Order: C-alpha cells, then structure tokens, then sequence
C-alpha cells in the first residue's frame, strides 16, 4: 500500500493558451498570486509520494531554478524532485518511451497530466484502486470523474459524454463533441462490442474532466507495444475498449464533490472563482503554503495579504483577494 | 522647596511631557533635597506638599493619585533590608527614569493595540487624553481601514480643539453635538474613551460626560473602550452613581436673576460603571476585567 512514485505530465499543453506561452513555461504562472505547480505538489503529498518526477522541455533551464529554490529542494522531503530531460516536441506516447528507457516504475505508480487542485481525500481512493485490483489480474488504470454543473453549457472544447455502468464503475465509450460552439455535430455514437455482457446502460454527459491517472506497471509496457497511441484519451481508451488486449478492466470514479482541471482560459478563471469561495473544503491562502505568503482570512470572502494598503472611502462588492506591499489609491469600485 | 509653582510651570507646554508625568518629577527633585535617610525629616513633608497642592487643586484627582503611587513605590523600595545609600540612589534615579518609561510604554502600546482594528471600522473619540489620540496616529501610521467622528464637547472648547488637531492628520472627520451621539448608533462601529482616572472596580473618571455614552452603548449594544498609560490610579470608590471631591458646583439652583451673572451651575466631571465597558487598553501587557483591582491589592496591601 505504502511507497508510491509520481510522474507529472508538465511542458504539454502549450500554444493552447494562445496569446501566453513562448517565453515562461506553462506551469510556473501564477494561478492566485502564487504558482501552479505548488498546488500540484501539495496534492500529490496530500495523496502519498515517495519520489517526484517532472517532464520538461519547453524552458527547463527555468525550471530547474525553480526546483532548486522550491522548498522541496532540501533534506527533510519525503519526496526528492529529478527531472526528465528530453528532446524538443514529442507526444505523450513518446514520452512513455522515453520513461520506459530510463526504467524506475514500479507497482502501482501515478501518472498526473496538466495540473489539478482538488479537496476529495485519495487514500480512499487508493483504497479502492488496490480492492479493485485484487478481484482480477488484468486490471490496468484509474480515471477521475466528477457531477457537472446540472446541465452543461459552458463546455465545448472537452464534452464527454460517458456511457457508464453502476456495478463495475467502467467505461463504455468516449466521445468529444464540437456541439454547443457549432451547430454541425449534434451528436451520439454507441458501440455494440459490450451490449450482452453489461446490461445496465446509463448514458450521460454532464461529468468534468480531472486526467488523474493511477496506473499499474502494465501501462508503460503497453504503450511499448503499441506505438500507434500518441494520446492517452481519444485512442488508448476507445483501444482499450474495443479489445485490444482481451480481457482487461478499466476504472470511472465517480465523486460528488468539485474536481475539474485547468484547460483554456475561462476555464482557468471558473477554478480561480471557485478557490476564491468555499468550493474547495480545505484548500484556502490564510493556512500559507509557500511559507513566504503571509494571507489572512475577512468578512465576506475577502483575502488581505499582511502590508496591504488601501485608501479610505472604497466601495467593493463580493470575494476580492489582494496580494502583499499593494498601494490603491480611493473612489475605486 | 515648592510643587503649586511648578505645576503652574506646566500649561502651554504638554503634548510632549505629561502634567502628572511632570508632577511625580516635581516630586521626586522635592525628595532629593531633605534627604530620603532620615525618614521622620522627609515623609512628613512629603505630606504637607501633597496636602499643598491639593488645597491648590481645582478639579483634578490624578495629581493625588501619582503621588500616592509614588508613596508606596518608595514604601516599597526599602524592602532590600540592607545599606541605606544604593537605596537612595535608587529613589534619586526614579523620576526622570518615570519620564523614560511613558515614552516605552506608549511604543508597547503602538504595537499590540493596532491589531484592533477591522475592516471598515467608524469610531467614535470621546475626551482628551494624549493615549487615544497617539492610538489614532500610530493606527493611520500603520494605514488601516479607518473612520474618526468628533464629539462637541464643553469645558474650554475641547471637542473643538480635538477636531482642529484631528485636522492636521489628514482624515475625514464629521463635528457631533453631545446631544445629537444618541442617533448615531449603527454607523460608529467602536465606541472609544479616555480616561482621566481609574478606580478600584474598573469604574473611569474623565470629563464633561461618559457615563450618558456608556449607557448608550450599553442599549445599543456597541463595544465601549477605555484607553490610557500606567499611572491614573486611586484607591477610590464612589457612594452614588456619580459623586466626586469637587471644587465647582454640585447642583444649584441659582438665585432670582434679570441681568444674567450666574447660571452655569452644575456636574462638570462624571463616573461611569464597571458593567458598561467591555475592553480596557493598557501598556501592561493585555488586561480588561478586573484586573485594576488586583494591581491595588498588590500596591496597598491593606
């Protein structure tokens, strides 16, 4: 159960942030005052590291800086920061390549893509995963899912409509669809490879996507064999379904608390929102993580840094956050 | 060797000293002339000064206060049971070392009593004393969320006087008559008064009037606070709800006039409760319930 290694997935989705990306890396922006890798980390001690492991590419020179400053850097972490160095451009397949190569997986190792920040407990989880597990021998990755908003709306670039079942928790079919952006694709594709054997079809749509991976030693070997698999959930998936390799389960946690990745830009700013309220059950600025940071908690979801100064006789509405050694002046709104 | 014309000494100065600051000094330079040894020679006359300025006391209890305080720290000095000199020279030390410890005292006060004020806070000043106002100035110092409403208040012109010093700062302040506080309930979040004088329950002598205010924010359930240094201390307490040593008028009924010669007659100087107040704001470390008490005890003993 103890003495698990974590890969993180960093340096992958650039140029999807248009305008930003080119000369910073993606990860080490600030998400509210403060990095997004940091956020990560904390996670992942949260669920139980042993040993980090980062890709990087994309200005990695930086990155190393950042390591080297970053808190984790000295002897009393649990887990020590080594970073994979690769050449430049590469697809998730290859980077699996590249990892099998080197050579440190062991049992059940987790697989992190982009950054997520997120309050459910993973011991739990975990728990789950390793019972799971235990019922089968060709058992092979966990995915996270989490209840949408009722309906959905604000979702186009990543819509996936999940056909699920409630005995096993397992995925039946995976499709992305360009449909409330533009009115082409209105549509539903259902495969008929598993019909006499599940029985309880539930189709559904409104589930946010997270991309945390726990993931057996089989995975890597598997992305060995086949190479064709540059992505992780469009083809390997649907492959996986489809029986590729016979016989072989697959997981869909299924959680009613909030739990969403970053993907675009309004995106980025719906989580920032959330972070700002009470979303998020213990993941909030006034406990300092960074041990620099100096935040404070005040009425009506306002976050005052300490040497924050602001001018008398300024009128502000709902859940505002200031950083530290900030000079505003007065009749702001 | 003198103390009435010493006292008198002290009217347009202040601001930077402190008058019963400046008495105990006065004092302690009387001391230091009659030889603090010989104990029969200097206490005596000790008392007989103190007798002096309080015949030339017009209404003022602090001066008294500071003195017996005085009293009992040189009671208290003796307690070494050993050479008569480094005693001496103790006592000779501790009057401008007095002087000394007020400037550290309000540096202690500057640090622990700005972590008071919340987030869009408006506060109320009632009466002069240097403390409270030294509290508002290290407060805008520290640039905090802040408001400041001024009371008309009428011994000299006070209020006035507060306002125009006030002014000088750079803050936004609104002049209130003594009539019209009772209104203003829900805006003023904090209720702040100086104290001229603190007795053994917790209850506050001061000025032209407290207790009204106290009894208001009692009503309105609004935070009343008291605010001074570490020397206004009397073993005093009062038999009705407000009663004094006094020099001026305890209510007369003027005689039958026409031309109008005299007619402001009345209270002058007030007492309010130990219920009333919620917060008490001292140098000494942190203390509000009773804890004026207990200092008494420690002081006198009996």
């Amino acid at each position: 159960e103890d003495r698990l290694q974590a890969v993180v997935l960093t340096d992958s989705y650039e140029t999807r942030f248009m305008p930003l990306t080119a000369v910073k890396p993606r990860c080490l922006l600030p998400l509210a005052n403060v990095p997004l890798i940091e956020y990560t980390l904390e996670f992942l001690a949260k669920a139980g590291v042993h040993e980090v492991f980062l890709i990087c590419s994309s200005h990695a020179n930086q990155i190393n800086d950042y390591i080297e400053n970053s808190k984790w850097n000295l002897p009393w972490s649990p887990f020590k920061i080594t970073t994979i160095m690769s050449p430049e451009a590469r697809c998730t397949g290859d980077v699996m390549r590249d990892l099998d190569n080197r050579g440190i997986i062991t049992g059940d190792f987790i697989l992190v893509s982009g950054d997520v920040l997120t309050n459910i407990d993973f011991s739990k989880m975990l728990e789950f995963h390793k019972k799971m597990h235990l019922q089968d021998k060709d058992h092979i990755s966990t995915m996270c899912l989490s209840k949408a908003s009722t309906y959905p709306k604000t979702r186009t670039i990543e819509p996936a409509a999940f056909v699920l079942d409630k005995s096993t928790s397992r995925c039946i079919y995976y499709q992305d669809l360009p449909l409330p952006s533009s009115r082409e694709k209105t549509s539903i594709q259902i495969d008929p490879e598993l019909l006499d054997n599940v029985d309880e079809f539930v189709i559904r749509n409104d589930l946010i996507d997270c991309r945390i991976d726990i993931c057996t030693s089989h995975v890597p070997l598997i992305f060995q064999e086949n190479f064709d698999y540059q992505s992780l959930r469009t083809d390997f998936v649907k492959g996986v379904i489809s029986s590729d390799i016979l016989g072989k389960h697959i997981y869909a946690y299924l959680t009613d608390e909030y739990a969403v990745r970053v993907e675009s830009w309004q995106t980025y700013d719906t989580i920032s929102q959330d972070f700002l309220g009470r979303w998020c059950y213990p993941l909030v600025l006034d406990s300092n993580i960074q041990d620099d940071q100096t935040y404070s908690y005040e009425s009506r979801h306002i976050y005052k840094e300490k040497d924050v100064v602001l001018a008398q006789s300024c009128k502000i509405g709902k859940c505002t956050a200031i950083g530290s050694g900030t000079k505003i002046g007065e009749g702001t709104k | 060797f003198n103390i009435t014309e010493t006292y008198l000494r002290f009217l347009e100065e202040d601001t930077e000293m402190t008058m019963p600051i400046a008495a105990i000094e006065a004092l302690v330079t009387l001391l230091r002339i009659k030889t603090p040894e010989t104990a029969a020679e200097m206490i005596n006359t000790i008392k007989s000064s103190t007798e002096e300025l309080i015949k030339s006391i017009p209404n003022s209890v602090s001066l008294r206060a500071g003195c017996d305080i005085f009293m009992r720290f040189v009671l208290r000095n003796l307690h070494l049971y050993g050479d008569w000199e480094n005693c001496k020279q103790h006592l000779i030390e501790n009057g401008q070392l007095f002087v000394s410890r007020a400037k550290k005292s309000r540096n202690k006060i500057a640090e622990i009593g700005v972590d008071f004020i919340a987030d869009d806070d408006i506060i109320l000043v009632h009466g002069y004393s240097r403390a409270v106002f030294s509290l508002l100035n290290h407060a805008a110092n520290k640039f905090i969320r802040f408001r400041c409403v001024v009371t008309e208040s009428r011994p000299s012109k006070q209020g006035n006087q507060l306002y125009t010093l006030l002014e000088q700062k750079g803050i936004p302040v609104t002049l209130i008559v003594d009539s019209a506080v009772g209104a203003v309930i829900d805006k003023v979040d904090k209720v702040f008064v100086g104290a001229e004088g603190v007795a053994e329950s917790g209850g506050i002598i001061n000025l032209v009037g407290t207790y009204s205010v106290g009894v208001l924010a009692h009503n309105a359930r609004k935070p009343f606070y008291v605010v001074t240094e570490s020397h206004k201390f009397v073993r005093m307490f009062p038999l009705s709800s407000d009663d004094l040593p006094m020099a001026g008028p305890p209510l007369d009924f003027t005689r039958r006039t026409d031309d109008l010669e005299d007619a402001l007659r009345g209270p002058t100087i007030d007492y309010t409760a130990q219920e009333y107040i919620t917060a008490l704001i001292t140098d000494l470390g942190v203390l509000t319930p009773s804890a004026v008490s207990e200092e008494l005890i420690k002081m006198w003993y009996d």
